[PDB]
RNA sequence: CAGAUCUUGGUGGAAGUAGCAAAUAUUCAAAUGAGAACUUUGAAGACUGAAGUGGGGAAAGGUUCCAUGUGAACAGCAGUUGGACAUGGGUUAGUCGAUCCUAAGAGAUAGGGAAGCUCCGUAUGAAAGUUGCACGAUUUUUCGUGCCUCCUAUCGAAAGGGAAUCCGGUUAAUAUUCCGGAACCAGAAGGUGGAAUCAACACGGCAACGUAAAUGAAGUUGGAGACGUCGGCGGGAGCCCUGGGAAGAGUUCUCUUUUCUUUUUAACAAACCAUUGAACUACCCUGAAAUCGGUUUAUCCGGAGCUAGGGUAUGGUGUUUGGAAGAGUUCAGCGCCUCAUGCUGAAUCCGGUGCGCUCUCGACGGCCCUUGAAAAUCCAACGGAAGAAUGGCCUUGUUUUCACAUCUGGUCGUACUCAUAACCGCAGCAGGUCUCCAAGGUGAACAGCCUCUAGUUGAUAGAACAAUGUAGAUAAGGGAAGUCGGCAAAAUGGAUCCGUAACUUCGGGAUAAGGAUUGGCUCUAAGGGUUGGACAACCAACUUAGAACUGGUACGGACAAGGGGAAUCUGACUGUCUAAUUAAAACAUAGCAUUGCGAUGGCCAGAAAGUGGUGUUGACGCAAUGUGAUU
RNA sequence: GUAGCCAAAUGCCUCGUCAUCUAACUAGUGACGCGCAUGAAUGGAUUAACGAGAUUCCCACUGUCCCUAUCUACUAUCUAG
């Protein structure tokens, strides 16, 4: 059964605090609680530990990983990598 | 007293004071028969009584809430076990 | 405490200098123990037989002392 | 039925003040009073706890033969066995590049 | 407390000794106003104050 | 009338609350490796330090003059993982973690923890989710010209070091507190500077706004830059109020 | 001196007056005594009712503890009694604390301020050195230079960290401290035994890893110490409950193969060990998985190697033993002035149970713009310093991180109370003061109510039943007419099944409202486990639903335990304050907005300074204001 | 003086005026508004939920009342101290 047509997560809040307050945190505490994919092992066991770091579980890649507060990785991270992949292609050759 | 209530007595609606949920916690029920019908699963199988493709599907039957006894699942399983003989004759005939 | 399972061993243990006294306690189930007091442990061997317990007792050192309970 | 007292002074329910009740050959019941469990030393590089190795109090170890500190193996008790493998291939093959690359840099 | 230090135990000896009556051949001199004293300390009523 | 909140923040119970920090994040000291070449670490660790919203990274390098390892503690910028190999110096390749001279990397960079003083071990763009652009170099006397998280262009020597990337801990004041609990515990790792009690809320002995038959300030609360202490309270040297409407 | 609300002292009328009424409660006999409502003994009646009126501690007190006496003063009545008074006695430690360590912090020193008292400062702008090497030194060993290297004051925890002790007994009064017995830790020297080494410092196992030992200097690195909180799940120990046997006791018109009590096992040591309870928890090997499988209460796991098969490790508050029945407990007799209070017999046995309770361990799950000390100390590794047995054997060093053995473990605390009489509150004050253990029934329950173990029966007493009181009950008919105002009281109340409006931020509102039922007895049905040859005779069990009968038309029978609804003002919410007249609409708050500041800086401090805070900081920050969720 | 809001915890006049409820209301609610002297983060308006906050009403209930009566314990009272 659905539980809940709209506060989802968020329902644990009741009737406090104010619908657009509770709707934003909606939406980043399903981002920040979210299981993400890690890159250097391939499986979908990258969960928060403190806004920030993300850890990876198994027997390998117990690695941890510095991402942004809520999500692994930020839009501007993302950007600025490929911005400085692209300064640092240009004056290698 | 206590014989007498084993047998039923000073039982009824007049002389409950806890909700069902004090009196028997009905995670505790839940818990019960999942160990009750997950053990009756596993010793089907190792018995050869039904192979681990027809184990795997009432495993998740099971949990979820398919069967309301061992009696339930036991009848599933003829019936199953039925009908598989059946394709089985249909097939080699 | 230590028990000692070898009659073997509980006689080398016995001829040892710490070795100052033996005790035999009968237990009502027919059962002896013998017990020696080193200076560390005390050393008891659960012999299950009274033709076995006379045996030993006859195979101490001569010079030890042995104390009945 | 018997109620038990804390056999020292501490009147507190610390974590040196753990205790567990025994029955005596008096039938009395009391405390007794009990240290903090032991800890298996981990492994330098994944931190897993190390095969073979008691888990006892730091000073306890000192009482221990050598052998039940440790596993006969190179980091034994330092180093699980894993992490010991991964790092002599490890070893090997950067070892080996090396030599490539010196061979190709002439 | 039972816990206590040397310091606070020695003191605790010297004021009890203080706190014994005073022997009558004392007061029985020639010349002598020792007949009765004001220094009866007791526990309950006038406190040390370590 | 007293001595004011504001005054008393000088010491005591207004000081930081450190007992769980362990240890601040610095670049590392300029060596000669770092001058000349480049000297390679290893994250060991990524780890949250309370009171700060971005995690730190504790970095092992090699000891160049002495048989031991040097550990590091440094702001761990966004991609950073334990495990990584770093690459410090003059030298050091233009990839994210990297600690380079801001006079070795080209316009249009995004870099933080950066020096403001060659050696002074990172000053600039650290706090979580920030950074620093570069935005031109000039050779003859080398400066080199940079943009600040405030919009700030400010002129640093083309040695000072800067980490290649953005300041891990992403967008974390998006989310709403909700709670005052949530704001407590917030500054619970930090220092006593919450609540705050509003100075129209106080009497007169205790605030300049305090007093009156109706809570109000009395006179302009845009005060003077040159105000002493005790009456330097509410919009010190505004240069205008009011909600803006377009800004730069 | 008549005065000054004069000063100090003494003493009046009010007066044998106000009063000595919270915390259920006392009674009979005996003894002692000049004297007994209050002492002691026995009997009865009661209470605290395990979140105690019980058993201990921390702080604080300081002898209040114990024995023998006393009874002036004190114990607001009494006194033969007392925490009062007098005379004596009483506190035993290598293992419990302190002591050692560091914490917030305190604080000498360098150095700089300051007329100065002193202030700042804590490897600091210091020539701030305890430690690492044998080059001399016979000769079998720690005194001379040496070249060396990022060391460091100290104080700060009787709840943090931390070497090591248990049982039984014993005193008038101490006990993990004494006694008996049984252990353990640390340090020193090296007293034996064993092990390795013929040239060098062991073997086994594919491996995980194993062993009685198995050379390891400097330096380095790693580990332990070492860490939040909630949730359920699994095990253990003690407790609780239950079925037999035994021993003693209670009841016994009748009944009751009955009811009650006792039926115990420590530290330490050894071997096993997922069996018997709790593991495929972690790892290893074989092997290579789609028709994907495995699997928890909780959906996680696998070609980065699943399932399966076999191994390895972790190991007790588990098992089997030692300790240890010789102890402890219960019972029955003997000497009988009996003494050292001795002596002699029996039993102390066999089963089961769990959403139970308390503690604990194991594997997990949730949460955070919160991610939850430090140091002493102990261990391991990487490394390779150094060693000198040799004549095929009588001949050394190492190992004491292998076994047994020897010596040594100082110093201070230790009585007692921990509170309706040992502390603070002028006091033997209905106030206040941190914490550990925690039985049976009812019941959801650490609720209320009753009880067992333990404790107490202490609160000046006797007689009487006037008005007016304080506290507690009830009331015909009416039902808020009372009153500023339903103030106070009444009514409601548990559980099960039905049913549930406006409005809404869609979460709520909601136990909305509004109905019905509820005992006892006798049955029926369904829901799980052990276990013998499609089945099955017990044992071990707990629920739920229903039927008939029945009586006071009753049954949450005491106790326990919401009244509900329609609106307006106001503050969004949880939170906070005027200790002792104001709890609110006040404050805070999330949210919203504004301000300063890029460190040669903003804000704050200081008499000064080679000074402090923000700052272990850097605009997603710090500082300064306003408004007050959302819309 | 815009949007809003109002005889509002802000309106003197004032018991404002109309409507509603009542047998009857200077109360209350809804409207109205040249508002003595409402009004926009000196924040205006609205608002579910929450409130030992303030205010009006209805049902339940009842010794608050008509109109008082009765009973228990402890006092008061008399006695000893
Ligand atoms: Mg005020
Ligand atoms: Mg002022
Ligand atoms: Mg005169
Ligand atoms: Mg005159
Ligand atoms: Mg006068
Ligand atoms: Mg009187
Ligand atoms: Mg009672
Ligand atoms: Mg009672
Ligand atoms: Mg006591
Ligand atoms: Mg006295
Ligand atoms: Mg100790
Ligand atoms: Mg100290
Ligand atoms: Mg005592
Ligand atoms: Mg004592
Ligand atoms: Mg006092
Ligand atoms: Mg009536
Ligand atoms: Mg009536
Ligand atoms: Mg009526
Ligand atoms: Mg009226
Ligand atoms: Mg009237
Ligand atoms: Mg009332
Ligand atoms: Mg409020
Ligand atoms: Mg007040
Ligand atoms: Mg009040
Ligand atoms: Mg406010
Ligand atoms: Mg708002
Ligand atoms: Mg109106
Ligand atoms: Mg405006
Ligand atoms: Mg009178
Ligand atoms: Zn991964």
């Amino acid at each position: 059964t659905k539980r809940t047509k709209k506060v989802g997560v968020t329902g644990k809040y009741g009737v406090r605090y104010g619908a657009s307050l509770r709707r934003d945190v909606r939406k980043i505490e399903v981002q920040q609680h979210s299981r993400y994919q890690c890159p250097f092992c391939g499986r979908n066991t990258v969960k928060r530990t403190a806004a920030g770091i993300w850890c990876c579980n198994g027997k390998g890649c117990k690695k941890v990983l510095a991402g942004g507060a809520w999500t692994v990785t930020t839009a501007a991270a993302t950007s600025a990598r490929s911005t400085i992949r692209r300064l640092r292609e240009m004056v290698e050759v | 007293t206590h014989a007498a209530k084993r047998l039923g007595r000073h039982t009824g609606y007049g002389k409950r004071k806890g909700t069902a949920e004090a009196r028997m916690p009905s995670t505790v029920v839940w818990m019960r028969r999942q160990r009750v019908l997950r053990r009756l699963l596993r010793k089907y199988r190792e018995s050869g009584k039904i192979d681990k493709h027809l184990y795997h599907t009432l495993y998740l039957e099971a949990k979820g809430n398919t069967f309301k006894h061992k009696r339930a699942l036991i009848e599933h399983i003829q019936r199953a076990k039925a009908e598989a003989n059946r394709t089985k004759l249909i097939q080699e005939q | 405490p230590r028990q000692i399972s070898d009659i073997k061993q509980f006689l080398e243990i016995a001829r040892r200098k710490d070795a100052t006294s033996a005790r035999i306690k009968k237990n009502t189930n027919k059962d002896v123990k013998f017990k020696l007091r080193c200076s560390k442990y005390l050393y008891t061997l659960v012999v299950a037989d009274a033709k076995k317990a006379e045996k030993l007792r006859q195979s101490l050192p001569p010079d030890l002392t042995v104390t009945e309970v | 039925a018997q109620r038990v007292t804390y056999r020292r002074r501490l009147a507190y329910n610390t974590r040196s003040n753990k205790t567990r009740i025994i029955k005596t050959p008096g039938n009395n019941i009391r405390y007794l009073h009990i240290k903090k469990l032991g800890t298996i030393p981990r492994c330098g590089d994944t931190g897993v706890p190390l095969q073979g190795i008691p888990a006892l109090r730091p000073r306890e170890f000192a009482r221990l033969s050598h052998n039940q500190k440790k596993v006969q193996r190179a980091y034994g008790g330092c180093l699980s066995a894993n992490a010991v493998k991964d790092r002599i291939v490890r070893a090997f093959l950067i070892e080996e590049q090396k030599i490539v690359k010196q061979k190709l840099k002439q | 407390p039972s816990h206590k230090s040397f310091r606070t135990k020695q003191k605790l000896a010297k004021a009890a000794r203080q706190n014994r009556p005073i022997p009558q051949w004392i007061r029985l001199r020639t010349g002598n106003t020792v007949h009765y004293n004001m220094k009866r300390r007791h526990w309950r009523r006038t406190k040390l104050n370590i | 009338g007293r001595v004011i909140r504001a005054q008393r923040k000088s010491g005591g119970i207004f000081q930081a609350h450190t007992r769980l920090r362990k240890g601040a994040a610095q670049l590392r000291t300029l060596d000669f490796a770092e001058r000349h070449g480049y000297i390679r670490g290893v994250v060991q660790k990524i780890i949250h330090d309370p009171g700060r919203g971005a995690p730190l990274a504790k970095v092992a390098f090699r000891n160049p003059y002495h048989y031991r390892t040097d550990v590091e503690t440094f702001v761990a910028t966004e991609g950073m993982y334990t495990g990584q190999f770093v690459y410090c110096g003059k030298n050091a390749a233009l990839t994210v973690g990297n600690v380079l001279p801001v006079g070795e990397m080209p316009e249009g960079t995004i870099i933080s923890n950066v020096e403001e003083k060659a050696g002074d071990r990172g000053a600039l763009g650290r706090s979580s989710g920030n950074y620093v652009i570069i935005v031109g170099h000039d050779v003859d006397t080398g400066k080199t010209r940079v943009k600040l998280p405030s919009g700030a262009k400010k002129v640093v020597p083309s040695s000072a070091r800067g980490v290649v990337g953005i300041v891990a801990g992403g967008g974390r004041i998006d989310k709403p507190l909700l709670k005052a609990g949530r704001a407590f515990h917030k500054y619970r790792v930090k220092r006593n500077c919450w609540p705050r009690t509003r100075g129209v809320a106080m009497n007169p002995v205790d605030h300049p706004h305090g007093g009156g038959n109706h809570q109000h300030v009395g006179h302009s609360t845009t005060v003077p830059r040159q105000s002493a202490p005790g009456q330097k309270v509410g919009l010190i040297a505004a240069r205008r109020t009011g909600l803006l409407r377009g800004a730069a």
